């Protein structure tokens, strides 16, 4: 067989430098183990300084941080502040008492 | 011999600012006495024909090589002498002798400039230096360290690469054939040539003759050739010849423009030990870029 | 910090010079101020690495393999060259400063004749000499060295390098000068010296060779040039060879008691 | 700020073995010291001594002076090494396995 | 003093990092400071740090943050591999080239304000770069200079209107050109990021001069050969580049016409061969990246 | 940022089941393959031939294969050996 699975082979991005352990397997383990959804908070409003509270009336932003049947996340989920965690549960109770989400 | 006989170098009188009277005697005049004697000792057509001749005809023969050793570091030295006029710098035997203490001092090669060739008028010379080494910084940086990097004896030289890798009716108009794509530094070590027309190849040629003499040794012992002979010596004359090829075809050859002689012989004397570097500073501050711009080729505007 | 040795007799060697060989002048260029060079450069190259530690013929032997330390190696060869061409050539290796002794009359011993004799065909050593002065002169156009070496084969050999060419390790001999154009014989030693090198199994690219140099000739322009002359290289190595000390040479040729 | 200005000055290993800190004789006025490589800390102390002396009175005119005698010096030494390599290849020297061919060895 | 040494000491030169030693994402250049041992410290343990390094660590490079931490041992990774990167980069002798021609940033160049004509596009940069700012320390960038530059409004209510006169009874197109020109002429007397913090030029990877040719015994080297190896079997998704591994760096490897079937047969262990490459040119980008363009030589 | 959680000073640091990686058995895989082949093809079909001969070799002396990677895991003796280093208790 000439294919393998993408999750046993390591796509090296162009211009970076690597060493011949990013050839083996405990690099892809490693990446495994350390793979964590650290870029959110560049694309996560609710982590940059707005107020969770002024987005009661966006329910596209607030949908974002509810579960597929609207269960809020907990805030190990989330990973905000815990004031942010505190608006954005209140943006979120709010908006589900206007009719929007 | 005057055959190898420069105007601005007058024995008895020295080159003021880079070599004394001395300096210039051992340098020059008792230098091109000897290796003119070995030339005429071991070719008798020495007189006959001219240095670049017997150095592109006894080429890539060893038999001939003591003939082009001498013949080629007569022209290397001739080359390297023709473009210094001096400098209004202190007389090389009036200063004192760098000890020690120069090895740790800073060079400045990349702050100031000195000596360009603008300044002279040579200003086609000077836009070919920037296009092809971006800064008159650049090129002075690039080529003093160069030299200063060769241990023993050899040149450093500013080239000019021929834009006439056709090798159709190559050498039949001076100036269709005189044209020059880009210039380049390169280094010669002991009696090496700068053109590399006449040497380029003599390893692969070497290569393949004793892969062929080994490989009908082998018919006779009789054996099925290798699993990775035929492989390894395949690669080593891939590489070979993808190493030497020029941008179209496989003649690359170069136009000597100026040469910085780097032997001991010529800067050992003034200088000492410890001021090779001061050699070379005062070497820049001493060439006549009139004779550089001259010897460069028209641009090949193929662009 | 690498420092330049102290030579025994120094305050002769800085008034007198080497005698038969050498003036004060010639003496001070090539050791007080050349080895100051080597040094001075080498310690700047290695400083703040573990090759400090190391004396320079270790270095250049842990560095011979290494492409891009070639400037280090160059600088540990000639330092280690250096000192044992100003070794066999110095007068006494004693320090006879306070006993002032003025008669050293140092003869090849009878191992050396005798290794002399199995090694050139019963060729004498003044017949050796005229040999070694004539592949000095035809194998080195520029700066080098000319060693007479002893192999693992108790045969001594003549050995010449380019530059900073080290005798002990082959690879590094730098005896061809692949400037000019070079006979297929040359180009056979040369193609046989990489396939050693690739029998090798060690992942430095490594070979064994135990030669070991026995007499030093410096062929360096810092070594003749004032006092003899562009030109007049085989009157100095002429010279260097008739004057030779052979206490230190004798005690190079290993013995066995 | 030197080693956010250049990330590949930290590729040059160092050595935090210390030999003998009392016997560090440097004379500033340069840059290049007997006994210890030309490095970062090269770069620094070259900037102290300026702005001790008075030559530069801000900081950062006396370290941009610093960093160009840093380039040149690191620039002579470029080319020593491309050259003794190229020189040594020009008479005969062979090297079993180089730094490309170690890395596609691993 | 005491204080006087520590500064100069081995580890005062080691500039303080507490990046993770264990980065999974793009690595572009060096992140920690690689530390040598010699042999004979090595065989003792030392290494110049607080603490002994275990003794099953073999290597003689390693790479750390902190000297010692609450669950007392030495944070480092034994591993020194970055300057086998720099090294092989040096042994392929491809100079880095500016793909925008700029001066060269190794060599005190007289510049002049040709680029200077774009004062109103950074002097606002300096509240405008705030790409990663906090919000409300971003917003302290609004009060704090606020004041500061209405503390000149006397100093441009008097040369304006002694200088520029007919602008201040006419338009303002050409005030706004006075104020831009205004600050900035009294800001480059102040030190706002007098300290620029991004990579110059190369960043220290090479400081070869590109220039000079390669002599050989088979004459001048004209394209430079370097084994590598093919990442992926199909071309970049999006990009008509393939992929390459060369000397520790990752390579956009043009094909001269086609690419060779020794793709299509081996597949996704493309990798596990070695090829020769010729490299084009290299670049350095912003990010502190190398952009390495190479050549698939076959054996033709 | 990110929530650290220290625990307090316990009797021991013990994982009551430590995790290990069990090998498949090379003969049941194949015994797995060529029933899935007969399920497909049919039994005794000739396309499972070479899967009949390798489950025969894989089975020959022991229906299992020579089974040798038993391993048992470390943790619990690392753990209690480093426990005491790295807990980051204060002194007494």
């Amino acid at each position: 067989t000439k294919k393998i699975d993408q999750s046993l082979s390591k796509k090296l991005p162009k211009g970076t430098i690597y060493d011949p352990f990013d050839f083996s397997m405990g690099r892809i383990h490693l990446d495994r183990k350390y793979q964590a959804n650290k870029n959110s908070n560049r694309n996560d409003i609710m982590k940059s300084g707005a107020n969770p509270l002024e987005f009661y009336a966006r329910p596209r932003i607030l949908s974002r941080y509810v579960t597929s049947t609207g269960r809020i996340q907990h805030r190990d989920i989330t990973g905000l502040s815990a004031k942010n965690q505190r608006r954005l549960s209140k943006a979120i109770r709010r908006c589900q008492a206007i009719g929007l989400m | 011999s005057t055959r190898y006989a420069l105007e601005h170098l007058k024995e008895g009188a020295p080159l003021k600012g880079l070599f004394s009277i001395e300096g210039l005697q051992k340098a020059w005049f008792d230098r091109v006495k000897y290796l003119d004697a070995k030339l005429n000792d071991c070719t008798n057509e020495a007189q006959q024909k001219p240095l670049e001749t017997l150095i592109h005809e006894n080429s890539k023969s060893a038999s001939k090589k003591h003939i082009v050793n001498y013949a080629s570091s007569l022209y290397n030295l001739k080359f390297s002498m023709s473009s210094l006029q001096g400098c209004i710098r202190t007389p090389p035997e009036e200063c004192p002798r760098l000890g020690p203490e120069a090895l740790l001092q800073t060079p400045d090669f990349n702050r100031t400039i000195s000596n360009e060739p603008l300044t002279t008028g040579n200003e086609r010379l000077q836009a070919a230096l920037i296009s092809s080494f971006g800064s008159l910084m650049e090129f002075r940086t690039l080529l003093i360290n160069s030299n200063l990097a060769i241990s023993g004896d050899g040149f450093t030289w500013l080239v000019a690469r021929r834009q006439l890798d056709k090798r159709a009716m190559r050498n039949d108009m001076p100036n269709r054939d005189i044209e020059y794509d880009k210039l380049f530094i390169l280094n010669t070590y002991n009696a090496g040539t700068p053109f590399n027309f006449s040497t380029s190849g003599v390893m692969n040629e070497l290569n393949n003759q004793y892969t062929n003499m080994e490989k009908q040794r082998a018919k006779e012992a009789g054996n099925l050739e290798d699993s990775e002979m035929t492989a390894k010596q395949a690669k080593t004359k891939f590489i070979y010849e993808t190493q030497q090829k020029g941008f179209s075809g496989k003649e690359v050859s170069y136009i000597p423009l100026l040469a910085i002689d780097a032997s001991p012989k010529t800067w050992l004397t003034d200088y000492g030990v410890f001021g090779k570097r001061e050699y070379l500073e005062r070497v820049w501050d001493s060439i006549e870029w009139k004779i550089v711009e001259s010897r460069l080729p028209q641009r090949t505007k193929i662009q | 910090i690498h420092v330049v040795p102290k030579l025994p007799n120094s305050k002769a060697l800085l008034q007198n010079g080497v005698p038969n060989i050498l003036s004060s002048s010639g003496f001070k260029t090539v050791w007080f101020d050349y080895q100051r060079y080597l040094c001075d450069k080498l310690t700047l190259a290695t400083a703040g690495q573990s090759l400090e530690s190391y004396y320079p013929f270790h270095i250049l032997l842990k560095t011979a393999g290494n492409p891009l330390q070639s400037n280090i190696f160059n600088l540990a060869s000639s330092i280690h060259n250096n000192h044992l061409f100003v070794e066999n050539i110095l007068p006494s290796a004693v320090e006879h400063g306070t006993n002032s002794n003025a008669v050293v009359k140092t003869e090849p011993s009878r191992l050396f004749l005798s290794k002399i004799k199995d090694s050139f065909n019963g060729s004498d050593w003044e017949v050796v000499k005229e040999e070694m002065i004539y592949r000095a002169e035809n194998e080195v156009l520029g700066q080098g060295w000319l060693f007479l070496v002893e192999n693992n084969e108790k045969k001594l050999f003549i050995l010449t390098s380019n530059n900073n060419g080290t005798p002990y390790y082959f690879p590094r001999n730098q005896s061809f000068d692949l400037n000019s154009a070079i006979s297929i014989d040359e180009f056979a030693t040369l193609k046989q010296m990489k396939e050693l090198i690739g029998k090798s199994t060690k992942l430095n690219g490594k070979v064994q060779d135990w030669t070991m140099p026995i007499i030093c000739v410096n062929l360096w322009d810092h070594a003749y040039l004032h006092d003899y002359g562009v030109g007049n290289r085989s009157k100095y190595v002429k010279n260097v060879l008739d004057n030779l000390n052979w206490s230190v040479v004798n005690n190079r040729i290993f013995s066995g008691i | 700020l030197f080693y956010k200005q250049h990330p590949w000055e930290l590729s040059r290993p160092k050595i935090l073995v210390e030999n003998e800190i009392g016997d560090e004789n440097y004379d500033w006025s340069h840059m290049l010291q007997i006994g210890r490589p030309l490095d970062g800390e090269s770069v620094i102390q070259r900037t102290m001594y300026l702005i001790k002396t008075k030559q530069y009175g801000d900081m950062v005119e006396a370290y941009d002076h610093a960093r160009y005698e840093f380039y040149a010096l690191r620039m002579q030494e470029e080319t020593e090494q491309q050259v003794a390599l190229e020189e040594a290849e020009m008479f005969g020297s062979l090297f079993g396995v180089s730094a490309i061919e170690h890395g596609i060895q691993k | 003093t005491l204080a006087e040494l520590l500064g100069r000491s081995r580890i005062a030169q080691v500039a303080n990092n507490h990046k993770p030693l264990t980065y999974t994402g793009k690595k572009f250049h060096p992140t920690h400071q690689i530390i040598e041992t010699k042999p004979s410290t090595l065989y003792r343990q030392e290494w110049g740090l607080k603490s002994a390094i275990p003794s099953k660590i073999k290597s003689r490079y390693l790479v750390y943050n902190d000297l010692d931490t609450l669950e007392r041992i030495t944070t480092f990774e034994p591993r020194g591999g970055t300057q086998w990167n720099r090294l092989r980069f040096q042994e392929m002798g491809v100079p880095i080239v500016s793909n925008i021609g700029r001066q060269n940033p190794f060599f005190k160049y007289i510049s002049r304000p040709e680029d200077e004509s774009h004062a109103k596009l950074s002097l606002f940069k300096e509240m405008k770069g705030d790409t990663d700012i906090s919000p409300a320390a971003m917003k302290k960038r609004l009060k704090k200079i606020t004041a500061l530059i209405r503390s000149f409004q006397d100093e441009f209510k008097e040369w304006l209107v002694e200088n520029h006169p007919d602008e201040l009874k006419l338009n303002s197109n050409k005030l706004e050109d006075y104020v831009v020109k205004f600050l900035n002429k009294k800001l480059e007397t102040k030190t706002n990021k007098k300290f620029n913090t991004e990579i110059i030029g190369t960043g220290g990877l090479s400081y070869s001069l590109p220039g000079k040719l390669k002599n050989s015994p088979n004459g001048v080297i004209q394209r430079t050969v370097v084994p590598g190896r093919i990442l992926n079997v199909v071309k970049e998704n999006n990009d008509n580049k393939w992929l390459a591994a060369i000397g520790g760096f990752v390579a956009d490897v043009v094909f001269f016409q086609s690419p060779p079937s020794s793709f299509n047969s081996m597949g996704d262990f493309i990798r596990m061969k070695t090829f020769l490459f010729e490299i084009l040119e290299a670049s350095m980008e912003k990010n502190g990246s190398v952009s390495m363009h190479a050549r698939l030589l076959e054996p033709q | 940022k990110p929530p650290v959680y220290r625990l307090p000073p316990l009797p021991r640091l013990k994982v009551k089941k430590p995790i290990i990686r069990q090998e498949a058995n090379k003969c049941l895989v194949l015994m797995s393959n060529l029933l899935q082949c007969w399920s497909s093809y049919g039994h005794m079909s000739p396309k499972c031939a070479g899967l009949v001969t390798e489950l025969k070799s894989c089975t020959s002396e022991s229906a299992l294969g020579k089974r040798n990677n038993v391993q048992k895991s470390n943790i619990n003796y690392h753990a209690a050996r480093l426990y005491d280093r790295i807990n980051g208790k204060p002194h007494d």
